[PDB]
């Protein structure tokens, strides 16, 4: 199977290996066994240039897997910044909700992704969004007393 | 002459002994070499001194006193001290690790490996005495090695010299001179586990020291040299009567046997008269009817209480300098129907008195003026409950969520001891309350 | 109770160690070549404590240097000080750790534990009477998080009655945004519960808070930051360096400040603040209680002191002291456990830090630590649940219950923090 083949080459950052697998038909949106595409791993592990070239061969780029993880939510989590303004210019989800009630914008908060954060709001993000817990991503800001994060989301 | 042996244990027994032993030496005119030229007799004596003294064969005067700690701080300012030459290098006993303010340090662990030579030690001061009549304790409460090693100790001494007396000093832990938070905790375990094997007991509030030397001696901030300084010499007042002559508390059954009326309630109060700052020699002088009502005034006390909560058991009366028997009673007689002196139903209702017609010794370097007649009062009142009460209650705060017990039981100790000792420290409250409080 | 033996793990750890050691050298007058420069005694009444005698009027640090990563052993030695530690105690390995803290633990660190024990055996027979042992790292690196904590419990087994002193240094993503820090830290808190008597927690978030904020530092570097924290723990340590009365014993220092075993995690403070090259009793009294002076990221007024120490230094009057502190209970009662009388203890020093004239030292055990843990556990579960970077720590030996494992002990540490912050004596 290319596909498996194709999901350990995003993630090693083969920028080579991706391009031969899908040259002879690859899964360019397989999956593992979590729901995780060539698209997840590539932008948790910060190989931008398998992204793009993932993008540009139809990885449909709001893919979720078993616990609701766009690539958007790891590149936030993780902290990829030009991984996320990339993932936004193809039609990312910014308010995307995975099963945990997490959007992009409270892991890059949680994480102190301030960088993250300030691109995130310039793209739409809803600061009312509420977690299973009822927590924002202002909520998280004054709960840990981030004032950096504080005055980032008073724009 | 009956002999009595001196026991320091811990800092604070250690430096207030060595500040009672500087006075004893000015009171008989002992030398810091032990040279005593007053002292016809050369090599031993009958004399009444001789209770405190032994007499080597070059005529020179050793107390008879153990000084224990479970680290050399503080006992190696003694080595090196003025009185370097008075004492037994040997009986001047030092560990290496202290108990760290935890009575289970100083009783189960650490205290257990130098019981067996300070015995030994004490042993070899006991057959050189013709005639021991017990033993004399100094100790605080709040310390490790004080409460631990001595709750220890007095277990020891009563099965190895269970005829003897023991008389105890106590250290009464302050907030304001207070080395450690868990002293409530080391004063309600030693006080249970030494009830048993003490006749009689002085405790020595260190907030009532800390309070006199503020007030009578105008010390800003009264250091432990202001506090022993004053205590040594109400320690003085008080063993005075064994190591001269009179006819009152004249060996330490006699102690037992006018203050302690009942075994458990063997904790008399203690008040001394007059405290009079060295900055003033010309002072006026009191009268032996002043310094007689100053002992009834709580501010004069050895031990925080108010003695017109509680009612009397016994009062003795210890007067030094010169004091007419006459003044005494007319004294007496004035201040036994002005104030409100309540004995309990069961007692003779009377005033004991013994009078020593020379003055008080003060040491130079001293905060204390010379005065030309000085009374301490021993008294047995159920108002020195109000001690145990205040003690029994920071107690219970912190023992309600179990604080800083896991370093007791990590140490050989079983949680159940703090049950036990705190349902015994309840029985002796109730013991005052029986009697009227 | 006397000798002390330092130990200093990592990058930071040697990093904050050698201030240390520059500070405190200092204080006692003592040259990198290790003699006695000094003018006023009292600088080597308690010099043993921290130091050795080596023959020809030599002073000696008791320093163990430790890092996986071989780059730090020339960093040291290029330092002002970095001469006059011993070429026998060195002992750093082939390769780093990577930020893993199972490289530190179960694979290199453990492949290095043994050098390090073996140095420990002849400092350990050079004392007199050993009182316990000091280690300085961070808890977000591999080596000084993973190795750390792994001779900490090594050295516990062979010297179990020894007190075990740690600073520990937190992650913040303000200084250093590595997002695999809350595994190490996490990770690492769940063996210092354990492992540790008493434990100084300081925080890298605050101390970017108080250089970028209050010292106005754009761009705050770790020697920024390593100055207030060389300042702390030289305040910290100064009952133990000098004489002063109070002794100078790390176990009493343990029972008076740790009421529950659990409960060892101390927050510093120091006051003034001052910067690398730039008061009365009443001013240092006010800004030891103050969060902006505090070295952990946590607001005391949100928690309770269940106890406190405060070291003041310089020449002032101890009975205005006594006056500024009884006060201080007073206008806070309500941020003092009342169920732990007299929890406040006041310690004077006479000889001051250099360039001071008067300062303070705060040490206490309140709950509003929480705060710090609350952070990086929900940092740890941000990254957890979605499993990521599991992998590095898993093909190393370690495996995922040890993660869920740390993870239910912080949160049960933060409900002990919270269970006696709202308990009353009634
Ligand atoms: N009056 C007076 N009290 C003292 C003196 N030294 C210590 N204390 C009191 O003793 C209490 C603590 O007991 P310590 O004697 O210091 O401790 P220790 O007996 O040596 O036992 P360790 O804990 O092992 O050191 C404190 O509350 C002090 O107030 C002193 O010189 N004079
Ligand atoms: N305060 C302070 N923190 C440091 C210093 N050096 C590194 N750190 C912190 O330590 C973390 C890195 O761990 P490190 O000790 O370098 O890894 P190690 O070499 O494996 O022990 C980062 O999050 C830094 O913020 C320093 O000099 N001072
Ligand atoms: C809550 O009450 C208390 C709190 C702390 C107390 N003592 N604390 C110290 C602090 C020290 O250095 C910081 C020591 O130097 C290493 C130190 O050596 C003995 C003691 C004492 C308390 O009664
Ligand atoms: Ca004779
Ligand atoms: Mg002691």
């Amino acid at each position: 199977d290319l596909g498996k083949k194709l999901l350990e080459a995003a993630r090693a950052g083969q920028d080579d290996e991706v391009r031969i697998l899908m040259a002879n038909g690859a899964d360019v949106n397989a999956t593992d066994a979590s729901g995780l595409t060539p698209l997840h791993l590539a932008a948790t592990y910060g190989h931008l240039e398998i992204v793009e070239v993932l993008l540009k061969h139809g990885a449909d780029v709001n893919a979720i897997d078993i616990m609701g993880s766009t690539p958007l939510h790891l590149a936030a989590l993780i902290g990829h910044l030009e991984i996320v303004e990339v993932l936004l210019k193809h039609g990312a989800d910014v308010n995307a909700v995975d099963t945990w009630g997490d959007t992009p914008l409270h892991l890059a908060a949680i994480m102190g992704h301030l960088e993250i954060v300030e691109v995130l709001l310039k793209h739409g993000a809803d600061v009312n969004a509420q977690d299973k817990f009822g927590k924002t991503a202002f909520d998280i800001s004054i709960d840990n007393g981030n004032e950096d994060l504080a005055e980032i989301l008073q724009k | 002459m009956r002999e009595c042996i001196s026991i320091h244990v811990g800092q604070a027994g250690v430096q207030i002994g060595n500040a009672c032993w500087e006075l004893y030496c000015l009171e008989h005119g002992i030398q810091p070499d032990g040279q005593m030229p007053s002292d016809k007799t050369i090599g031993g004596g009958d004399d009444s001194f001789n209770t405190f003294f032994s007499e080597t064969g070059a005529g020179k005067h050793v107390p008879r006193a153990v000084f224990v700690d479970l680290e050399p701080t503080v006992i190696d300012e003694v080595r090196t001290g003025t009185y370097r030459q008075l004492f037994h290098p040997e009986q001047l006993i030092t560990g290496k690790e202290d108990a760290a303010n935890n009575y289970a340090r100083g009783h189960y662990t650490i205290g257990k490996e130098i019981i067996d030579l300070v015995l030994d030690r004490i042993r070899k001061l006991a057959d050189q005495c013709t005639g021991l009549q017990g033993f004399l304790v100094f100790h605080s409460f709040g310390g490790g090695t004080g409460s631990g090693f001595t709750s220890l100790l007095m277990e020891r001494l009563s099965v190895d010299y269970g005829k003897k007396s023991k008389l105890e000093f106590s250290i009464y832990p302050a907030p304001q001179v207070s080395t450690a938070v868990v002293e409530p905790y080391n004063s309600i375990l030693t006080t249970h586990t030494t009830l048993e094997h003490s006749d009689c007991a002085f405790m020595v509030d260190n907030e009532a020291i800390y309070d006199i030397c503020r007030r009578n001696l105008d010390i800003e901030r009264p250091t432990y040299t202001n506090l022993n300084r004053l205590i040594s010499q109400i320690v003085s007042s008080i063993t005075a009567s064994l190591r001269f002559d009179g006819a009152l508390n004249v060996d330490l059954t006699e102690f037992q046997t006018n203050l302690v009326p009942y075994p458990r309630i063997h904790f008399p109060l203690a008040t001394y008269a007059p405290v009079i700052s060295a900055e003033k020699a010309y002072h006026e002088q009191l009268s032996v009817a002043e310094i007689t009502n100053a002992c009834f005034e709580p501010a004069n006390q050895m031990v925080k209480c108010d003695p017109r909560h509680g009612k009397y058991m016994a009062c003795c009366l210890l007067y030094r300098g010169d004091v007419v028997p006459k003044d005494v009673n007319a004294a007496i007689a004035t201040i036994k129907t002005k104030r409100s002196i309540q004995f309990v139903d069961w007692c003779p209702t009377g005033f004991k008195v013994g009078i020593n017609y020379q003055p008080p010794t003060v040491v130079p370097g001293g905060d204390l003026a010379k005065v030309q007649r000085a009374v301490c009062m021993l008294s047995n009142t159920t108002a020195i409950a109000e001690a145990w009460a205040r003690l029994d209650h920071k107690f219970d705060l912190m023992y309600a969520k179990r604080a800083f017990v896991h370093w007791y039981v990590g140490e050989g100790m079983e949680e159940g001891e703090f049950s036990e000792a705190r349902e015994d420290m309840a029985a002796l409250e109730k013991d005052y309350e029986e009697v009227g409080v | 109770m006397r000798e002390i033996v330092h130990i200093q793990a990592g990058q930071c750890g040697n990093q904050i160690g050698a201030k240390f050691w520059e500070v405190i050298s200092d204080e006692h007058g003592i040259d990198p070549t290790g003699s006695y420069h000094g003018d006023s005694d009292l600088q080597l009444e308690r010099i043993n404590v921290y130091y050795n005698e080596a023959t020809g009027n030599k002073y000696v640090p008791r320093a163990i240097l430790v890092d996986l990563e071989p780059g730090t052993m020339d960093s040291v030695r290029s330092g002002p000080f970095g001469q006059i530690f011993r070429p026998d105690n060195f002992v750093f390995g082939q390769s780093g750790a990577g930020n893993n803290w199972a490289k530190g633990h179960y694979t290199e660190g453990a492949e290095l534990v043994d050098s390090v024990l073996d140095v420990v055996r002849k400092e350990s027979e050079s004392c007199d009477c050993l009182q316990g042992f000091q280690l300085t790292h961070s808890l977000g690196g591999g080596t000084g998080s993973g190795m750390g904590t792994l001779l900490i419990s090594k050295i516990r087994e062979e010297y179990p009655d020894r007190i075990m002193n740690t600073f520990s240094v937190m992650p913040s993503p303000k200084v250093s945004d590595t997002v695999v820090e809350p595994y190490n830290a996490t990770l690492s808190v769940h063996q210092l519960v354990e492992n540790t008597d008493e434990t100084y927690c300081i925080d890298n978030e605050a101390l970017y808070d108080i250089c970028f904020r209050t010292l106005k530092l754009t761009t705050p570097t770790y020697g920024d930051l390593n100055h207030l924290v060389s300042a702390t723990m030289s305040g910290v340590t100064t009952c133990l360096r000098f004489p002063g009365q109070l002794n100078a014993d790390l176990r009493k220092l343990a029972v008076n400040m740790v009421p529950f075993p659990r409960l060892h995690f101390f927050m510093p403070g120091f006051a003034p603040l001052t910067s690398r090259g730039s008061l009365t009793v009443p001013e240092l009294t006010q800004q030891m209680f103050d969060s902006k002076n505090m070295m952990a990221a946590c607001d005391p007024r949100h928690g309770r002191y269940l106890t406190v120490a405060a070291i003041f230094r310089g020449r002032m009057s101890m009975k205005e002291v006594d006056e500024q502190m009884l006060n201080v209970q007073n206008k806070n009662s309500s941020y003092f456990v009342e169920w732990i009388p007299n929890n406040v203890k006041t310690a004077v020093c006479d000889i001051p830090p250099r360039g001071l004239k008067m300062s303070a030292t705060f040490i206490g055990n309140s709950t509003a630590i929480q705060e710090l843990f609350k952070r990086i556990s929900e940092q740890f579960t941000a990254m957890f649940r979605r499993k990521a970077f599991l992998h590095w720590y898993t093909g190393e030996g370690m495996d995922e219950m040890e993660f869920t494992e740390a993870e239910s002990n912080m949160n049960d540490l933060v409900s002990e923090y919270q269970q006696y912050q709202d308990a009353t004596a009634d």
